[PDB]
């Protein structure tokens, strides 16, 4: 019990990847808008 | 649907007629329909400003392009040389639709992207990034002349940028890259600048590298698309700025907004404000130039926030430099001569006072310079130039800056039993070149201690990572840049008899105590302070209120120079 | 470029060196000064400047080979290179590294009773007496939370500690002991062993007769702890530079060809000698030591160490020394626990403000009654 509580309060106090994250977000927006336009 | 990537690379896909036309229409419709949060059209205003000034260059923001037409924002970094071409073609006909005669001025318009999110460090570039749009930062070290390049002819310039000093690890060495500037980007920078560069990463063959390494290894370069340092005010900005000037208490709002976390010290904030806005330079009859800038000096006991104020001034102002005592040399302050690395001839280069130019030059531990280094600034502080004659070179350079300095009293603590000159140890040719002089002292009132301590403790709990009301700091920054560029105070008349009588009386008393000697410079200084107060109120003409303010500041700072026992009599003498 | 390590160089010989080539995922994994083991193959590379092809021409006491069409009437020579396919040294990270044993150990430490004294004993087992010094130096390792004010100025995090004492006694032991314990720490002295000393310096590089910087001790000790011995005797050039480095945690240079701002974010532990060697027990610290008031006012804590020849104490010290030569928590437990503790960022409570402001007011009025 108490060890996990200690971990929890401890965590409470505590190339190319950027383009991939950007692509994921924009592609989600693309999918949503083309779905709405299609209906 | 444009998104249907099948059987083709994106470079091939946007080459196809159908996709090219869809991209063209989408960007054009985005230009005409884009609205701000207020319901205002953004690009109507921006295009009209571009046309009125004949500037032939259109800036777009990546964030709201993505927010409204994400499919284009998705393709843009993957095939920049294609989408940027289509964008240029689309923008020119919107411009001609609004302004049908604009083809008389130019036949092409360039679209420039900004606030691109995927920033990269200047040593983390790899072959993974070739032929894509990137963003980096660094300081310029080499910069060719502007030369014409075949296409018709257009301007061309080449630069070299390296990692910003102090962002490399201690004791190791920096990386660097070359970049190319074309058309309206030339002379957007000069050596020693720190810049933010957006461009295309590009590579080509070079026999020298293959023969030097023995492996088939290529050379690379960056094609610049947008360059910005790390006015363009909207109608709403100038509207709010001008409306704020109506307030009769605007002086309290501006003064109370300088170094906000420092408690107390009203006089220091007031003096720094006047020095931040500044008086106006002039040359009556063409043969008799005089400077506009207002210099400041601070002196007093340790632990009183003197070093902190300079750091705030460095942050709020633009074109600022900071330096300390033994860390600077006469040659580094003014200008230096060297055997040029590749031209193999003697050449002259700018030091601190030249590199600052129309900016602020901050000095700390001013008491502890070598005297032979401190006497280098005498010309720059008054004649506002730097004259050099060395190694066959004979020339002069501009030094149009404001100097602010901080010092310590002799023996570490100020004594009110002695005058300023007795306590500071600086000679008259130095002391007389500062417009505002301040003295800061320890005090021992228990209620003041309790208030100061409670405020500091409050500040600590406030900033954990988690008088009148002051302005937000961005509003103040907008206000200063507007006031310095759009208002120029005129001194059409003032009472000569009043100032002359006061000056003669003041100078006579200065002879008696000898705390500071008073000279012709003091009159000209009051004229500068009067113009500065006029500029804070955004007024084109100086008035009676401004002259009274200038006299108050002058005399209040003068009384502090005297011995404690003398100050009462002096204060009653100069009743105002 | 690599060189023979100190262990291999045969006596009297000049060192040999080799060119190593790294590719793909291995790139920029080794820095100058590192010592590593490389795995790969030895290869032979031709002089590419004398070969000719349809795509590109040839550029142009030994002779090469002759008689290839691509070589014309020139001659070709080779050199040796080593192509390396692999190279190795010769918040979430804590969760990845700590097993259940380490988690249990830091939990037991968190629940421990009189943990402060237990850690003092564990970290400084050799030391005798002087508990106040042990508590003070132990606290320095935990630092203090830095804060950035909204207008962009910042507030200092590290504390600084000073120890003055007689050359015969304990002050040197603390410095060398904490340096042996701690990660990423530097030992030096006011009589420094380099042209840079305690803060950065400018040197002219003969490859171009161009001016460049060279790092001092406080630059290398950035994000670490710095131990300075014989601090009472120091160069004036560094002494002026220390005024800025102590509080602003930065160093500023403006000389011919060089203009820069450099970081010096460090916790300093200084050791000094009083005038005449032995501390005058009848006089204040400020009368005893050589330091000036501006430098002296920077430190958060001060301590004094001075000997006297008590027979039992001398006999006990001697027996401790000879017994040590005759032969709770381990240092790795302290390291793991310290790295765990430094992730917390505690706030002050509202009620604590009243006690803090009261104590400061009491101190200030005491000072005013007989500076702070
Ligand atoms: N009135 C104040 N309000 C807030 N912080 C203060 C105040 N007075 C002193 N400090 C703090 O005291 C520290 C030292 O500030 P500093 O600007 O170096 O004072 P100083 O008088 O210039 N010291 P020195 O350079 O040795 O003369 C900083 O952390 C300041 O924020
Ligand atoms: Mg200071």
């Amino acid at each position: 019990r108490e060890l996990e509580a200690l971990k929890q309060r401890f965590w409470k106090h505590a190339p190319g990847e950027k383009l991939q994250v950007l692509k994921a977000k924009l592609q989600e927006a693309m999918k949503l808008r083309r779905f709405e336009e299609r209906q | 649907n444009l998104e249907d990537l099948k059987g083709h690379s994106v470079r091939e896909w946007v080459s196809m007629a159908g996709p090219r036309l869809e991209i063209h229409h989408r960007f054009k419709n985005f230009l005409r329909t884009h609205v701000d949060s207020h319901g205002h059209n953004v690009f109507k205003e921006r295009i009209s400003d571009m046309c009125k000034e004949n500037r032939e260059s259109l800036v777009v923001n990546y964030e709201d392009l993505a927010a409204r037409e994400h499919v284009l924002a998705y393709f843009l970094p993957e095939a920049p040389a294609e989408l940027l071409q289509i964008f240029d073609e689309a923008a020119l006909e919107v411009v001609l639709a609004m302004y049908p005669k604009y083809d008389r001025i130019t036949n092409h318009i360039h679209v420039r992207i900004s606030h691109l999110p995927l920033v990269e460090e200047l040593r983390s570039l790899r072959q993974l990034h070739l032929n894509q749009l990137i963003r980096t930062s660094g300081v310029v070290t080499s910069c060719t002349g502007v030369l014409p390049q075949l296409s018709i002819y257009q301007n061309y310039q080449r630069i070299r940028i390296q990692e910003s000093p102090g962002k490399v690890a201690a004791g190791r060495l920096p990386r660097s890259k070359d970049a190319i500037l074309l058309a309206d980007l030339v002379d957007s920078c000069k050596p020693g600048d720190e810049i933010e560069l957006t461009g295309i990463y590009h590579n080509n063959y070079d026999g020298s590298l293959n023969t030097a390494n023995g492996f088939p290894v290529f050379a690379t370069v960056i094609l610049a698309n947008h360059v910005a340092k790390k006015g363009e005010l909207t109608d709403e900005d100038v509207k709010m700025i001008t409306s704020l000037s109506k307030d009769q208490q605007i002086g309290e709002k501006i003064f109370a907004s300088i170094a906000p976390s420092i408690y107390g010290h009203e006089d220091i904030k007031r003096g720094l404000a006047l020095a931040l806005f500044g008086g106006e330079p002039k040359n009556p009859g063409g043969k008799h130039k005089v400077r506009g800038d207002i210099n400041v000096l601070l002196c007093g006991d340790p632990g009183t926030a003197k070093s902190q104020f300079l750091k705030y001034i460095e942050k709020v102002s633009s074109r600022a430099i900071f330096t300390t005592g033994q860390g600077a040399s006469a040659v580094g302050l003014t200008a230096y001569v060297q055997r040029h690395p590749v031209s193999r001839e003697w050449t002259l280069e700018a030091g601190a006072l030249v590199l600052a130019d129309r900016g602020v030059c901050l000095i700390d531990e001013f008491d502890k310079m070598n005297d032979q280094d401190r006497t280098s600034i005498h010309e720059a502080m008054e004649q506002q130039s730097i004259s050099i004659s060395k190694a066959g070179i004979v020339t002069s350079l501009q030094a149009r800056c404001t100097v602010i300095a901080a010092a310590n009293p002799i023996g570490g603590r100020y004594d009110p039993s002695l005058t300023f000159s007795e306590n500071v140890d600086l000679t008259e040719p130095i002391i007389s070149r500062f417009d505002i002089l301040c003295v800061v002292r320890d005090t021992v009132d228990p209620v003041q201690d309790e208030m100061l301590a409670r405020f500091v403790v409050g500040s600590h709990v406030r900033h954990h990572p988690s008088g009148v009301e002051p302005l937000p700091q961005e509003v103040l920054k907008k206000y200063i840049i507007y006031a310095k560029e759009r208002v120029h105070p005129k001194l059409n008349q003032m009472d000569q008899d009043k100032v002359a009588k006061m000056y003669s009386d003041l100078r006579k008393e200065s002879m008696a105590t000898g705390s500071i000697p008073i000279t012709v410079r003091h009159i000209e200084s009051m004229i500068r302070m009067a113009e500065a107060h006029a500029r804070i109120h955004l007024r084109d003409y100086v008035i009676e209120d401004d002259v009274n303010m200038a006299i108050r500041v002058m005399l209040e700072s003068f009384i502090d120079t005297q011995k404690f026992s003398v100050m009462r009599s002096m204060r009653k003498t100069f009743a105002r | 470029r690599i060189q023979e390590t100190q262990a291999e160089l045969p006596r009297g010989s000049i060192p040999r060196s080799l060119e190593v080539i790294l590719r793909a995922e291995a790139v920029e994994s080794a820095q100058a000064g590192d010592k590593c083991d490389f795995t790969g193959t030895l290869i032979v590379v031709p002089d590419v400047s004398k070969l000719s092809t349809p795509g590109a021409r040839a550029e142009t006491e030994t002779e090469g080979i002759r008689g290839l069409r691509a070589l014309g009437v020139r001659d070709l020579s080779y050199r040796l290179v080593f192509l390396a396919c692999c190279v190795a040294p010769t918040a979430e990270s804590i969760k990845n590294q700590m097993t259940v044993k380490e988690w249990e150990k830091v939990f037991e430490m968190s629940q421990d009773k009189n943990l402060y004294h237990n850690l003092c004993t564990s970290l400084f087992p050799t030391i005798h007496g002087n508990d106040e010094v042990k508590r003070g130096v132990l606290l320095m390792l935990f630092g203090g939370v830095p804060k950035t004010t909204g207008e962009g100025t910042s507030l200092r995090g590290d504390i600084n500690v000073c120890i003055v004492g007689d050359p015969s006694t304990a002050k040197s032991q603390f410095l060398k002991h904490v340096e042996e314990f701690s990660p990423r720490a530097v030992y030096t002295s006011g009589k420094a062993s380099s042209a840079a000393g305690l803060t950065a310096a400018v040197v002219r590089d003969e490859e171009s007769h161009e001016f460049v910087i060279e790092a001092g001790a406080l630059m290398l000790a950035d994000n670490g702890v710095c131990c300075i011995d014989e601090f009472d005797k120091m160069d004036v050039r560094d002494q002026v530079a220390i005024h800025e480095a102590m509080e602003q945690q930065t160093i500023s240079i403006t000389k011919a060809g060089v203009k820069a701002t450099l970081n010096a974010r460090t916790s300093i532990l200084a050791a000094a000698n009083p005038i005449s060697g032995h501390y005058d027990r009848s006089k204040s610290l400020k009368q005893n030591i050589n330091l000036s008031a501006p430098i002296m006012s920077r430190f958060d804590l001060f301590f004094i160490l001075v000997d006297e020849c008590n027979e039992v104490t001398d006999y006990a010290i001697a027996r401790r020394i000879v017994d040590l030569h005759s032969r709770v928590y381990s240092l790795d437990d302290i390291r793991r626990y310290l790295l765990f503790a430094r992730q917390f960022k505690p706030k002050i409570s509202k009620e604590s403000e009243d006690f803090i402001v009261e104590q400061y007011k009491h101190l200030r009025q005491r000072d005013g009654s007989g500076r702070i």
